[PDB]
């Protein structure tokens, strides 16, 4: 009971494959817009990279990499390893270990900080150092 | 052109001499028109059996359709050029 | 030594494009999926947006910002800030701060928490807190 | 003012849709390319699944879940639970939970820790903890 | 076919008695080419009022395209088919 429609008005290709309930429509607008559509999923392959840029604004995916970058900021989904970047504010998620890196850190919380460590700790300083009860 | 000539044409046939006859002219047809010519201006062809085709170039007064169309049973193929619309590829059934 | 098809059956376009062994394919069925392939990349620029939804979960892509949503979560990879939001759990990651606020935290290792601090630390606290050795 | 091209050289579909200034450009080479352009969007939604795949290495997304997966790696922006893997490095964010887990944690800055905590603060730990002033 | 017979069409009528006439040959045209088929090899058809299309198979010394055009005012469908480029769909105002 199908319906197969492919034109070319002024406005562009306004394609629509549709069955009795379900359907996906492509259009390429003469506006500037790309309007996909479907009604089970979108699923695109491929062999190295997909790569989508708005200015300077990635979303790459390769065999190992998935970078999330813009300007100024990055996440690397490299393999076994995250990185997490603002300049300068890192926070490294490696095999064994959480590196949580700045020039400052604040620490709030409205209950508890309930640390336990299965070995000792070492919490080095320098100049003060402070309590309260 | 190879356009044989199918059954149900009525053609006239000489006789010039004994055992000798030949063919003229083409007294038929299978694709006209039923209107009045002010509604539609057909120039179209029937092709192969059961005539499930059209080249078709219909004039109305508000269109100018051009189409290359099938009708089969159970699937309906074109192809089809408007003047307000435009270029067309279109499966039905 | 090319090879390009064209079609329109009853399950809809089914273009694929193919060298002697490369090839990028590409499917809009009936069904309701669309299957896009290729053998090196698929690369697709904009000049605003990128918008990509199912039913209140998007990914956009701005100039600027990249949004990674749902309901009731949010990345922002703003430009010198990212922001990680649940309610009530955030991680800023400004340009000198990693604020990492919540209502309750907790903490574990297996080894250390190796500590280092370039000026003061200020830990402030309430009614109690307690050790070990 | 428009023009509309649809071809089929041995390269492929080159189809480029454009108004006087802007346009959209859809390539599916035969050296394994898929270009889409456009000048201001690219929307595409769907009803169940977005997956991209480059040889084991998704960006998934459900009505609820958004993975971020590859081997040994994967963010889940699940509802109202955000998990961050590497084997074994955990960073859970639950509704008002901050989970911060490894086998070994590095924390540097150069300003400050400036920890607060609406209530009580419990440092469990084992054998040694030291402190400098 | 239905091609019937527009207006500035040339036709021999004979007169084969009293109040019988008749229409026999064609003497006219509407679709030729103008130069001296060394430079384009015109093999095509207008098609209905104001003859805005063609089915031209134009062969010069650089291309062999196929074509099924329209020309209206602010719309320009084709349909061309090259050797050196390949198949063509195309809308321009």
């Amino acid at each position: 009971k199908a319906d197969h429609i492919f034109n070319l008005e002024e406005q562009g290709l306004l394609i629509d494959i549709k069955d009795d309930s379900k359907g996906c429509t492509t259009k390429l607008e003469s506006s500037g817009k790309i309007t996909h559509n479907a009604t089970e999923s979108i699923e695109s392959s491929a062999d190295k990279q997909i790569i989508e840029n708005v200015k300077d604004s990635k979303i790459s995916i390769t065999e190992k990499e998935i970078l999330l970058a813009t300007k100024k900021s990055s996440i690397m989904l490299s393999e076994d390893k995250i990185v997490i970047k603002i300049g300068n504010s890192l926070i490294i998620l490696d095999d064994s270990n959480i590196s949580l890196e700045s020039a400052t850190i604040n620490i709030k919380s409205s209950a508890n900080i309930n640390i336990q460590a299965s070995q000792n700790i070492d919490i080095k300083s320098l100049n003060n150092s402070i309590k309260a009860d | 052109q190879f356009i044989p000539l199918r059954n149900d044409d009525i053609i006239l046939i000489e006789i010039q001499s004994f055992t000798k006859g030949e063919i003229i002219e083409l007294i038929s047809n299978s694709a006209i028109s039923t209107k009045k010519a002010q509604q539609q201006l057909l120039q179209r062809q029937l092709l192969g059996s059961k005539e499930n085709c059209e080249m078709a170039y219909t004039q109305t007064s508000d269109s100018e359709t051009f189409s290359l169309t099938q009708v089969n049973e159970d699937c309906e193929n074109s192809f089809l050029i408007n003047d307000k619309k435009g270029i067309f590829l279109r499966y039905k059934s």
